[PDB]
């Protein structure tokens, strides 16, 4: 519902939120465009990284101890 | 043809062009040093220069500011009442031996201020993912 | 004769463009007694209408190439218009005036509006004012009609001190993007180097004066300067009004459609002119435009460029009179130039192309090496280094002294093959090394050397240290690449890739090593201490590495 | 859970905050969005 109505991009927010998607504009179009966020990978076909296949450095190199 | 050149570790051709547009009213601008000709179109070799097309969903960070000399008409829209229809910005990547420029921006000019540095003005280019703020 | 005087009105200004006072007495009242003035003047002029109201003392005129086109009566009424000179080209301004017995002021003013736009309207401070008319020699040589808008640039007459040396730059912009572990990313940035230019001048009586004023007066805008470091002359003799010389343009900067310049000696009759096309071999080109006055044998040509002076200027001064100072120069149009690897080895089993240049022997060379990487270097106690990837780079940097034109053009296409740092390609150091103890047998397809500690100390499992040249006694270059090696006795052995030509231990010059280099910096410091026909030293400075990313193309781009 | 990766920036969810009105106060029910006036 949308009574009491807000800013655009707030409830936009929220629906994405719902969906967990992502809204974004095409690189080539400039279309708006509407991207959601789930399991379409195959962990097959992925490019893999590393220093001699195109991958510069890791910026984030600490273990922040994220077991809580 | 294109990624295969721009994916190449020792292989490369520097070219970053941009068309201003307004109801078909164009202007074709190469950042090169050169005359590039390409899409049918000649892109002059001009002073602009971005700062990075950045894409973080979030706004005013997105913010495209592209260095424009004011000499430009481009900027010349702008000074005292700028354009009452708004103003499409595309940038294109192409190499040379190349004739793919995969489009890499599609931004719209928002607003347009001079100052310390007269021989080229910042030009702010958002897009439409930005612009929500609406009532 | 003499120069021509004006002034500012303000009603009369403000009525005809902006128009001023001409006048050719010193003061404003004191004409003469039926007296006439006399003025002339190259004025641009396409086919078009010209329509001028003037006004003028008693029956003043205009005219144009002796034609009068009207006279002004006494009052400042449009006295008249157009007058249609119906042919494009630059003719004689050439108006005249004149007063009744009475010494009352003189006064002409003109409203040049071609079609209603105003050309010409005042301010003529080209005149030359005299008593009585004046033949057009007497006016001055006419300009070029300079259909190009590069010919309206000034033109930087004074010459460079040669006894200091010419510095040259040519740069490029090439970002290189190397990751933690050494593998590289390359990026030429700019499509054609943007080039530079500085010279020491020292210049004094009147000289000094001539540099002075044109250096102020230009300040930063575009100028043209003449490639003093690309001299030659002409090689027959040409007449007034020609349109095309002989001469030696072989390989100095000559290109279609160049801004030239001719000196006629003195340094103030000078010219400048654009060759619409020229021949390489059958040295000769062809003016756009008639020359100016006139270009004997042996008349020195520059090739110009449209520079700027990007750069604020020092004042140095030696007395009074005489004055030196470094002023540099930057070329606003491409250096396009074609590239090409004449003649240097192509490696099979690279396809890379050898450094084959026989780069001198300057007081010493420079010597590195280098893994790039460190860990937390803490506030105390112990540190550990980690190598990345286990591989080793340095760099080298050693003087090259070009000799000739041909020389340089061909150190040109090379330096455009790469491009700042750009492209790979095998550097040969020239350092002996492999001391072949044994002979060289083919049927092992293993040299053995002396025992300098490859195998032990640095292993073969270095690419920077694998790629060879056995440059046989002869001058051949046998490139070659390290596989594997035997260590035994005080020598030892070295499998390679290919083949060697049977010879004897005693049958080379130095087994010097060629590993993938790419030259540092990006722009390029050339000491021209002579015209290109000699001393053209450069400085290059080589980083020795190797090429590691694999480019698997994103797909579904 | 966009907000999730809207948290991408933390130094890293705890809250503790009111609301900024939405529509949610009823006075009619609403099977599907048919939006609604403002008053």
């Amino acid at each position: 519902r949308w009574n009491r109505q807000d800013t655009l991009e707030s409830f936009m927010q929220l629906i994405l939120d719902h969906i967990g998607g992502a809204m974004y504009v095409s690189k080539v179009t400039g279309k708006l465009s509407l991207r959601l966020i789930r399991k379409d990978y195959d962990f097959d076909t992925l490019p893999i990284f590393d220093t001699d296949s195109g991958l510069l450095s890791i910026q984030e190199a600490t273990n922040a101890s994220p077991a809580n | 043809s294109y990624n295969i050149i721009e994916t190449s570790n020792d292989n490369g051709r520097p070219v970053f062009m941009y068309e201003f547009r307004l109801l078909d009213k164009y202007w074709r601008y190469t950042s090169a040093d050169a005359k590039v000709s390409a899409l049918g179109s000649i892109w002059e070799p001009m002073g602009v220069s971005d700062d990075g097309i950045k894409q973080t969903g979030e706004a005013k960070t997105d913010a495209l500011n592209l260095t424009l000399p004011n000499s430009n008409p481009v900027v010349g829209l702008f000074i005292g009442t700028p354009p009452g229809s708004p103003v499409t910005l595309t940038i294109r990547r192409m190499h040379l031996d190349d004739n793919d420029p995969v489009v890499c921006y599609v931004g719209t000019v928002d607003s347009i201020n001079q100052g310390e540095n007269p021989t080229v003005a910042t030009v702010t280019c958002s897009t439409l993912s930005a612009t929500m703020d609406r009532n | 004769l003499r120069p021509a005087r004006e002034q500012f009105n303000q009603a009369i200004y403000d009525a005809l463009n902006g128009a001023y006072q001409l006048y050719v007495q010193d003061a404003f009242g004191q004409a003469a007694a039926n007296q006439t003035y006399y003025m002339a003047k190259w004025m641009k002029l396409k086919a078009g209408t010209y329509t001028a109201v003037m006004y003028v003392d008693d029956s003043g005129t205009l005219s144009i190439d002796h034609a009068v086109v009207a006279t002004a009566a006494i009052g400042t009424n449009p006295n008249s218009g157009e007058f249609t000179v119906a042919a494009d080209g630059v003719y004689r301004f050439d108006c005249i005036y004149s007063n009744v017995p009475a010494d009352t002021p003189a006064y002409m003013a003109y409203q040049l509006i071609r079609d209603g736009q105003t050309v010409e309207v005042s301010r003529a401070n080209d005149f030359i004012a005299d008593i009585v008319p004046i033949p057009d020699k007497a006016l001055g040589p006419k300009p070029p009609y300079s259909d190009d808008v590069r010919l309206t640039y000034p033109v930087f007459l004074p010459l460079p001190n040669w006894k200091d040396g010419v510095t040259e730059r040519i740069e490029w912009q090439t970002d290189v993007m190397i990751s933690e572990s050494g593998a590289e990313q390359r990026r030429p940035i700019r499509l054609h180097p943007r080039r530079s230019f500085e010279a020491t001048f020292l210049r004094w009586e009147e000289n000094r004066t001539l540099l002075d004023t044109t250096i102020a007066g230009v300040g930063q805008s575009p100028l043209l300067l003449p490639l003093w470091h690309d001299m030659t002359a002409t090689e027959n003799n040409a007449p007034a009004g020609s349109v095309d010389i002989f001469g030696q343009f072989r390989v100095k900067d000559f290109n279609v459609g160049d801004v030239v310049m001719f000196n006629r000696g003195t340094t103030w009759d000078y010219e400048t002119n654009i060759i619409a096309g020229l021949d390489i071999d059958a040295g000769h080109m062809t003016l756009t435009f008639g020359l100016q006055s006139d270009t004997p044998k042996g008349t020195r040509l520059y090739p110009v460029r449209v520079a700027q002076i990007r750069e604020a200027m020092n004042g140095q001064q030696m007395t009074d009179s005489v004055s030196q100072t470094q002023v540099r120069f930057f070329c606003t149009e491409n250096y396009d130039l074609t590239p090409s690897w004449s003649d240097f080895p192509i490696y099979t089993r690279t396809g890379l192309h050898i450094f084959v240049l026989p780069e001198d022997w300057g007081s010493s060379n420079e010597i590195t090496s280098d893994r790039l990487t460190y860990n937390f270097d803490n506030q105390s106690g112990p540190v550990v280094v980690v190598d990345p990837g286990g591989q080793n780079y340095g760099t080298v940097k050693k003087s090259y002294t070009i000799k000739g034109r041909t020389a340089d053009r061909q150190f040109r296409q090379i330096l455009f093959a790469l491009r700042g740092r750009t492209k790979t390609f095998h550097l040969p150091l020239d350092t002996n090394d492999f001391i072949l103890s044994r002979d060289i047998n083919p049927a092992d397809g293993a040299l053995v050397v002396r025992r300098c500690g490859y195998t032990q100390y640095i292993g073969g499992t270095q690419e920077t240290k694998r790629d060879i040249m056995v440059e046989l006694y002869d001058g051949t270059r046998i490139p070659t690449t390290i596989i594997s090696s035997r260590i035994v006795g005080d020598e030892e052995w070295l499998f390679l890739s290919q083949s060697i030509p049977a010879t004897s231990r005693n049958d080379v010059r130095r087994i010097g090593y060629i590993p993938v280099a790419r030259l540092d910096v990006d722009g390029i410091e050339i000491k021209r201490l002579t015209d290109s026909a000699g001393v053209s030293q450069v400085s290059l400075t080589f980083k020795f590495f190797d090429d590691r990313r694999i480019a698997t193309p994103l797909p579904l781009s | 859970m966009w907000w999730a990766l809207a948290m991408l920036v933390a130094s890293v969810e705890v809250w503790t905050a009111d609301w900024q009105v939405l529509g949610f106060g009823n006075f009619r029910t609403k099977a599907v969005k048919a939006k609604q006036a403002k008053k």
